[PDB]
């Protein structure tokens, strides 16, 4: 809440902050005291128990032992868990948690195509890019969180003593793991060895005291471990923040301009170093919020009505106009609520999204006569009330009524081919059927039709002019996409409201036009024609009526024309969803805006041209019917209260509305639709091979072609993963994929004028922090799989009965056979073995389609091996596990899952291996089963066990260490604790902030802690005085 | 830049040493300087001009491109390593040697393939005087060719040609106007492709010429420089030499 | 850390006492009559655009103006020893905090009124001996220097190294964005005021790479189209508060690190800089780097005033000298318009409309303090506008080669 | 562009008159077209050349690159205000005043010191005719030096520095083709730092010679538009001037 | 409009730029009429003074 109260100067109360949702805000603001990471050191295979030796250290006679910094034991992998260190307030539910090596990680890969017929022990390699996208897509949005920087406290343990290291109050169990070094006790062991290596100066923090505001500084730079990917993501999301960094100050010119001064105000707000109010949306980002707005609501004219009646409520809750018909009664009764009328006014604000057109009610059927009294009247009611509303083919509509009714009396031609004086007055609602004799009065004679040569004439010089004004704040961002930015579009000709006098208040607009039009139908009423069928006294009581309502005192003409526009030009500054507005055109024809519609990619490059869904309706915008009956009433009877001071009441009105901060919703909501889209279309342009160019760090994981409805779905798992880190109301991203492609390209809105033009506001979304952080992260998942357990690389299925070493995962001997190698067939697709009649055994069907036999060493792809796993089980695979056969399964990725044993029981490795070839099916792979031999630590007689797998690429770079216990290890595949992994703990020549990304993520860095303090204006508010 | 194109042979690190002229199976790849493809380009367009003309004779073989003899090699361009090293040239545009070697002996072959050509369109083009130097002056098209038709000797090379050496000649005398295809009238203006030079050559009424008046200048520039003008009446010993 | 500050007293313009009075000191914004820490302290807590100006100080410069008299007349240590006092005025203890009127019992000796004393620092043998305590007046008395060697406008100093910007630099930076040029110079202030840092700290190579980062975007040259790092500030209408700065992040097309390092004091000759806080923010957000880091060389002798001529350890005349290349916010602001239009941000028709709009708020800049010089001359007693002389306003020097400096910087 | 630059002078926006020529301590920037670089390259590189006789006898200084007389400032650059203001160069490479003094000098003494080594190079280059003009024709190189360690003069340079000159000499020479290190044989080619324009001087056999044929032909235009000998029997008064 | 540590509360003059309460004004009726809460607690204290 950027606003939470506003005392008002002149009446001193403090006003305080509160088919389409109440738009919340987003959840901007989270962050975490604890360590900045989420790949864990998780040790797999625990230590089988060695003798201590060094124990604790001893202070005098106590005995301090301290929790190794380092996972020990067996084998310890990198296993990838976001927040796992986590020791803040909350976090944005979403997260990835992948279990070590050991478990099936098959499950985190199954969000997009998986669910539904994958079992739930199998993920779908067909699908693999698309669900590793979406994987990686909620490891972002899971660490998107700042980093409070907590309570250091200076470290007096002898090699680090003087640095300033960080509490960790939550669970001091951290501060052992937070930094690795800090008191090593010299037990020479693979861990102890290593952080001997660690330099005392790169541990606790590194800068001084820093902007110290009070006691706390304002932005530390802690040294704690935090993976490079992890330190990254968050350097990026802090930067999010600081972009839509409102500057506090500038907010009371804001709400100075955005009211017009009829509303003054001050907010006091102490600077500090640190400071944060994100509030703030650039206009180059609210235009791809408002063409998003214009998405949701579709042809859907439900969800465009919400929006004009939230305006028709805060319209007529604050006008100084209060309609009421008493005096107009009396007036005419002598000689003798209005939803319609603010669901008109709040109507053009959003002119574009939904016009308002003439109830089919109004009109007086085509086939009656002028003479019919009750058919004349409902005409001179659908005049009155004609410009009131904003139908682009009000102007013809009208004037088309009357062209109806006196259809004999002024038999006049009318020029639109297939049509006649007699069609249906409705039924004109295209630039095209436009009358030419309407285009142009001439074209009627005055004696052969006099009143329609009368009455073109008289719309021709009278419509309204349309007009503008600005409105809003300059340093706030246009958010309107066809007309200028921060400036409206008026129906009516506006003026600065001047001092009420008898002058201003029969000079408007509508002053004229109600008075020459009543002026007008006084003559119709008294045409030689109407004698056939009106009374000479009846005639007489319609000119007594007509008058009295040309005279009638109204004050609304004034309104409409002075008032009105300094309340939409304020109103449309304090809502959470900005006015939507295409241009006003009177008469003008060939440029009257025929259709509007947003594209999901100019028509230029779009593949299956599918236009917008909107060029169904006749009508551009939502046709809500408004009744001219109800509408003339209101513009007939709008007297003022008695005292009213323009500058007080205006001034008290937009009080209550700038207390509730929904100017700033809007400027949030908006920064993270420009996120949840810039990274939505590029999730969905990176799983179609052709589509929108977007950096494919991602392009080698195997993924199908995406098409429109599977996108949508790739696009529902995107939008509603960002709603779920953010929590936010209502639509947001989903319009995009629930019709339509949603593969879109860049957004698009664009309106065609009927003099064939087509005007194309484009609007592409500026640089999306958040997106930039995801292609970062793409880009490492490729160099670093590993850790999320998926292997790159085809797995080689020759049997090999050594009792020695092991090492499915980096093989160190040559590659059995490579593919196009001497000797070796790749199996043809369906892989069908042939059974053979007598003595000749089966074979297998070749891919160059002639079939070879079994014994000897075959090439699978992988989606062959899919679509016969039963004829391979039954065939080759038995061929295998004799030392016959040797397959080469390819697959580009996988995920891999490997069991642990001892290398002294000798146990064959078939089983556990048909385990998964049962489970392999068209419909999907389970993760490949390695079988790795626990590292022993002392020489130990290994026992002969038969292995089966193994990979071509080397994929152990997982493992991060074997025996950190221990001064060494003997048997299984050792790994000292690599260097390269803590290039900032260990190497002298680090450089604070250098990070290694895109190829390995480093674990020891240098974040950079923040200390953000959230100022919440709530200042005074004086009004602008009389005079 | 100027020079051969150096390279790293110790690689990556480009020092006062540790570069090397970039030679191979090809000859030393030398830089082509902006204004040294001005020559080699006016030296190629003169001869692309006689295009109608080789074609007629099916000699040549197709217009010659300077973009043929050169490549697009980038490294360090100088004279001797260390002042090659100020010189880091990207995708700079060198001729290998044995390019320069055609380029030139090609130069070479088609110059005397149109020196020939270009011998008899003279003989019949000066052969009435295409060129005055004040006002204009026609003389009707008809007659004119029908005379030459004559006067030509049998040998010439402009009558087993006509309107195959009438295309290359458009080219060098703005006097003869082609008469344009559709609206079969001149043109008033001349274009022959020397544009610029035959402008800047027409005895400009204001000032004599141009390319005279400049000459006639920097010409005596050179020899006041040169023998040693100046210091024509010094008063000290001299060697005969400087005389 | 650092300890070795030459500083350089306020000019008396031919006056008899330093230019303020009894009042001044117990006026001062925050903490008492500590003059230490002050400056950006009338400014702590922002109500709106409006510039921060009252009766006794018609300008924005005026309060810094103000404190740096107040400051030098109390400045007889680093300069001779001893405490002193100046009218009956001096500091509580050697820490010295803020000040008390002189102390009965044993009261200091009565300061020698003088005009520009040079400060060696070292002479205050104290200093050193308790640095951390009394650290913010090292970065005060080095603001007060580059005030006093000048008189018309502050001379701090740009740098950019040969290579682009540290790793840990881009990482600090991304966290003072939506902050105007006002808050920064502000921040930059109160960092380096408070405790001893180092010279190769990163909050200090990042505020100085803030700081030659905003030159740019003040001659247009690293605007919208053109980063040096992703980072520049987006202005708005001179008419509508053109004090408006804030420190943009975008992905276009970065410039490119020079062929060498381009230090160069820069200064603004226009008596502008006292009311405009947008001048007066750019001067002070520079000079908090060469206060924790003194002067990376020494100053050029080519114009100045005729008082900071060849100064102990601050203006030199040799080879050692970094020239000052000084401009004028008009013809400055009207070459950065110009500098928009020529890669298309503005129209043609915005380019002398622009300059219509600010030539108009320029010149209620130049009505104002015109206004004020007459209202208070000099001779009555204080100096908070600083005689600059109505002669001036508009006779730019080499505003032209700043600019030039800028598109060098930034290539 | 061409002439001095300039820039934005005093206040108001740029214009005719707000320019002024952008001097300064160092003198005034002048602009260094294109055109003027392949000089002062030319000169240097002429220079350069003679790297390995500098060091041999410690003068020289290192080699001369033409980057260390230049800068890159920016703004208008004209002859005058009026003209200045149409030619905005950005980044453009001038050379200032003083330096214009250097570049200058230094090509001059320079120039001098190898001046003089360059004639002992000569007197015993020449003294060998190093220069044929059909086919080709060796001298097995044994014998020619041992040959040329008699006739050269006790008093020339090129006994004192034989491989110090020989190195100097290779690039002025393709007839001194040097025999590789690592194949201990000469290279069919040769790689002398003039490539091109030895290229083009070679007599080729097409047609006579390029460099002179070209000359003998400028050199005649020059005289017939120079003295006048158009109008030579123009029928009207003439100055006698015009003669 | 308020200021910071010690410093006079600003009142907004007429031309639009804050003076100080401590001298001479001149309170157009309307003004002061739509601002007593602020005139009685800013000016007020002042005149008493």
């Amino acid at each position: 809440n950027a606003i939470r109260s506003f005392l008002t100067a002149w009446d001193d109360i403090r006003i305080l902050s509160p088919d389409s949702a109440v738009a919340n805000g987003p959840e901007l603001i989270i962050e975490d005291t604890g360590l900045c990471t989420s790949f864990m050191l998780l040790d797999n295979i625990p230590s089988a128990h060695l003798t201590k030796e060094l124990i604790g250290f001893t202070w005098f006679m106590q005995m301090y032992q301290m929790t190794p910094p380092l996972p020990e034991g067996a084998v310890n992998r990198i296993v990838c868990m976001t927040n796992w260190a986590s020791l803040g307030d909350e976090g944005r539910g979403l997260e990835v948690r992948l279990p070590p090596p050991t478990d099936s990680s098959v499950h985190a890969y199954k969000t997009v195509l998986s669910r539904g017929y994958i079992d739930n022990a199998q993920f779908n390699p067909l699908a693999l890019r698309s669900n590793v996208l979406l994987m990686l897509l909620q490891f972002t949005l899971s660490n998107l969180k700042i980093n409070k920087s907590s309570t250091f406290t200076s470290d007096v343990t002898t090699i680090t003593s003087g640095r300033m290291i960080r509490a960790f109050e939550g669970r001091p169990e951290l501060l052992a793991l937070a930094y690795p070094g800090r008191a090593v006790l010299p037990t020479q062991t693979k861990n102890a060895q290593f952080l001997s290596t660690a330099i005392a100066d790169r541990i606790g923090r590194l800068d001084r005291a820093n902007l110290i505001g009070g006691e706390v500084s304002a932005m530390v730079e802690c040294m704690e471990l935090c993976d490079a990917l992890t330190l990254h993501i968050r350097e990026t999301y802090i930067m999010l923040l600081r972009s839509m960094h409102q500057d506090p100050t500038q907010i009371v010119q804001i709400v100075n301009e955005c009211a017009n001064n009829l509303l003054n105000s001050t907010i006091p707000i102490s600077l500090r170093p640190t400071i944060l109010c994100p509030w703030f949306a650039s206009s180059e980002d609210l235009r791809l919020q408002q063409v998003m707005h214009l998405v949701n609501i579709s042809s859907n004219t439900a969800a465009a009505l919400p929006l004009v009646e939230a305006l028709s409520t805060l319209l007529r809750s604050v006008t100084p106009l209060v309609l009421d018909p008493t005096v107009l009664t009396n007036a005419i009764t002598t000689i003798s609520d209005y939803a319609a009328f603010w669901k008109c006014i709040a109507s053009w604000a959003y002119n574009g999204l939904v016009t308002t057109v003439l109830s089919e009610d109004a009109f007086p059927d085509s086939s009656q006569s002028i003479t019919h009294l009750p058919s004349m009247w409902k005409c001179l009611f659908l005049t009155l009330a004609g410009p009131m509303t904003s139908d682009p083919h009000s102007p013809v509509k009208v004037f088309m009524a009357l062209a109806n009714l006196l259809a004999q009396p002024e038999p006049i031609a009318i020029g639109v081919p297939g049509m006649h004086q007699t069609t249906p007055a409705s039924q004109f609602s295209h630039p095209g059927v436009w009358p030419p004799g309407f285009l142009n009065p001439q074209l009627i004679n005055p004696q052969q039709a006099p009143l329609l040569r009368a009455f073109a004439e008289h719309i021709r010089a009278n419509w309204p002019q349309p007009s503008e004004f600005g409105y809003g704040s300059t340093l706030q961002g246009s958010a309107n996409l066809f007309i200028p930015s921060n400036r409206m579009v008026y129906p009516w000709p506006n003026q600065p409201l001047p001092r009420l006098t008898v002058a201003p208040t029969y000079d408007s607009a509508m002053s004229n036009w109600i008075s020459t039009t009543i002026a007008f139908f006084i003559r119709v009423v008294n045409s030689v024609n109407m004698t056939a069928t009106v009374n000479d006294l009846t005639r007489r009581t319609m000119t007594g009526v007509m008058t009295a309502m040309r005279q009638v005192k109204t004050m609304t003409p004034f309104y409409i024309q002075h008032m009105c526009p300094t309340e939409l030009s304020v109103l449309a500054s304090v809502t959470v969803t900005p006015p939507f507005q295409v241009p006003f055109t009177r008469l003008v024809q060939n440029d009257v805006i025929t259709n509007v519609l947003v594209a999901r990619v100019d028509p230029a490059q779009r593949g299956d041209a599918a236009v917008d869904i909107r060029a169904t309706h006749a009508t551009f915008a939502a046709a809500l019917p408004v009744d001219p009956a109800a509408i003339v009433v209101a513009m007939l009877c709008g007297q003022t209260e008695t005292n009213l001071i323009p500058s007080h009441h205006y001034g008290k009105a937009f009080a209550p509305l700038f207390a509730s901060n929904a100017m700033f919703t809007r400027n949030q909501r908006a920064v993270i639709t420009r996120e949840a889209f810039v990274c939505a279309r590029s999730a969905v342009a990176q799983c179609q091979d052709a589509g929108f160019l977007v950096p494919r760090p991602l392009d080698a994981l195997r993924q199908f072609d995406v098409t429109s409805a599977a996108a949508a779905e790739i696009m529902h798992a995107v939008n509603d993963a960002f709603k779920t880190a953010f929590d936010l109301d209502g639509a947001l991203l989903d319009g995009l994929a629930l019709y339509g492609d949603p593969r879109i390209a860049d957004l698009s809105a664009a309106y065609l004028q009927y003099g064939g033009n087509v005007v194309r506001e484009h609007v592409p979304p500026g640089p999306s922090h958040i997106h930039r952080a995801l292609q970062q992260v793409e880009s490492t998942f490729m160099a670093e799989m590993n850790l999320f357990n998926v292997a790159r690389g085809n797995l080689y299925l020759v049997q090999t009965a050594t009792n020695g070493n092991w090492s499915p995962m980096a093989p160190v001997a040559a590659p059995p056979f490579v593919r196009g190698g001497p000797n070796v067939r790749v199996v043809g697709r369906f892989g069908t073995i042939v059974p053979r009649p007598n003595g000749l055994e089966p074979q297998l069907i070749d891919d160059g389609n002639v079939p070879r036999d079994i014994a000897g060493d075959w090439v699978y792809p992988s989606d062959v091996l899919q679509v016969s796993v039963a004829v391979f089980r039954d065939y080759v695979w038995p061929m295998v596990k004799a030392g016959r056969t040797r397959v080469l399964v390819e697959l580009g990725h996988y995920v891999y899952t490997l069991h642990y044993y001892d290398p002294q029981i000798s146990l064959d490795e078939a089983p556990i291996l048909e385990e998964w070839l049962s489970k392999i099916n068209p419909a999907g792979i389970p993760p490949v089963p390695f079988c790795i031999p626990i590292p022993q630590v002392y020489p130990c007689i290994t026992a002969r066990r038969v292995h089966y797998a193994f990979t071509s690429e080397n994929n152990n770079d997982s493992l991060f260490s074997t025996n950190a216990a221990s001064i060494d290890t003997a048997f299984g595949e050792n790994a000292a604790v690599s260097p390269l992994r803590w290039p900032g703990l260990v190497d002298p020549n680090y450089r604070v902030g250098t990070n290694d990304l895109p190829n390995r993520i480093t674990l020891y860095n240098s974040l950079y802690r923040y200390n953000f303090t959230y100022p919440t204006l709530d200042g005074i508010m004086y009004v602008r005085s009389a005079t | 830049p100027t020079g051969k194109l150096w390279r790293p042979v110790g690689t990556s690190v480009a020092t006062i040493d540790s570069l090397a002229i970039v030679s191979d199976r090809f000859g030393q790849y030398s830089f082509v300087n902006e204004g040294m493809r001005e020559t080699f380009s006016k030296a190629l367009f003169d001869i692309n001009m006689w295009q109608p003309l080789f074609q007629a004779t099916k000699t040549g073989c197709g217009p010659i491109v300077l973009s043929s003899f050169t490549t697009t090699t980038s490294g360090y361009v100088g004279a001797t390593a260390g002042d090659a090293l100020d010189n880091p040239v990207t995708n700079g545009v060198f001729i290998s040697t044995v390019q320069i070697m055609n380029l030139q002996r090609t130069i070479a072959a088609r110059m005397r393939d149109v020196a020939l050509w270009q011998k008899h369109l003279d003989t019949a083009m000066t052969m009435l005087t295409p060129d005055i130097s004040a006002g204009s002056a026609s003389c009707n098209w008809k007659s004119l060719l029908a005379f030459a038709k004559d006067i030509l000797p049998l040998d010439n090379l402009c009558l087993t040609y006509p309107n195959e050496f009438y295309n290359v000649a458009i080219h060098r005398y703005p006097a003869l106007k082609p008469g344009n295809p559709d609206t079969k009238l001149p043109d008033a203006q001349a274009h022959p492709l020397g544009e610029v030079a035959g402008a800047f050559n027409a005895a400009t009424s204001e000032v004599g010429s141009l390319v005279g008046s400049s000459s006639t200048l920097s010409q005596a520039i050179s020899t006041m420089a040169g023998k040693d003008l100046d210091l024509i009446e010094a008063d000290t010993p001299l060697p005969v030499s400087v005389f | 850390a650092q300890r070795q500050f030459f500083g350089l007293t306020y000019n008396f313009y031919g006056q008899p006492a330093p230019l303020f009075d009894l009042n001044d000191l117990q006026e001062l914004a925050g903490c008492y009559a500590r003059p230490w820490t002050s400056r950006f302290s009338h400014l702590a807590i922002s109500t709106g655009s409006l510039p921060v100006w009252s009766a006794r100080y018609p300008s924005v410069a005026s309060r810094n103006i103000v404190v740096n008299t107040l400051l030098g007349a109390h400045l007889n240590p680093f300069a001779g020893g001893q405490i002193t006092s100046h009218q009956g005025i001096t500091w509580r203890d050697p820490v010295l905090s803020s000040l008390a009127p002189v102390p009965a019992i044993q009261p200091p000796p009565v300061w020698a009124v003088a005009e520009n004393v040079l400060l060696d620092s070292n002479n205050y043998p104290t200093y050193v001996l308790n640095l951390s305590s009394m650290w913010p007046i090292n970065q005060d008395v080095h603001i007060m220097t580059m005030w006093a060697l000048s008189d018309q406008g502050p001379i701090y100093h740009l740098e950019v190294p040969v290579d682009p910007m540290p790793a840990a630099t881009t990482a600090a930076l991304m966290a003072y964005t939506g902050v105007p040029i006002a808050h920064l110079a502000q921040t930059a202030y109160r960092f380096a005021g408070q405790l001893p840092q180092s010279p190769d700290s990163t909050m200090v190579s990042t505020i100085r790479w803030l700081s030659a980062i905003w030159f740019g975007s003040l001659t247009g040259r690293l605007n919208r189209s053109r980063t040096c790092n992703g980072f520049y500030f987006e202005f708005a209408k001179p008419a509508l508060n053109p004090d408006q700065a804030v420190l943009k992040w975008n992905d276009g097309a970065r410039a490119a690190p020079p062929a060498a390092a381009q230090s160069s004091y820069i200064r603004c000759i226009s008596p502008h800089w006292q009311h405009q806080i947008v001048e007066v923010a750019g001067a002070l957000m520079s000079q908090s780097v060469t206060a924790v880091t003194g002067l990376p060389a020494l100053i050029d002798e080519a114009t100045l005033p005729a008082w900071s001529q060849g100064v102990a350890n601050l203006t030199g005349n040799g080879q050692g000298v970094v020239p000052c290349l000084d401009y004028n916010p008009v013809p400055m602001a009207a070459a950065r318009h110009l500098q928009w239009r020529q890669d298309g941000l503005i129209t043609a028709a915005q380019e002398a409309q622009l300059n219509n709009d600010y030539t108009a708020y320029a010149l209620t800049i130049e009505r104002h303090l015109t206004a004020m010089l007459v209202a208070n001359p000099i001779a009555a007693g204080r100096m908070p506008i600083q005689p600059f002389n109505a002669a001036d306003f508009g006779q730019a020097g080499q505003t032209a080669a700043a600019v030039a400096l800028a598109q060098a910087m930034f290539v």
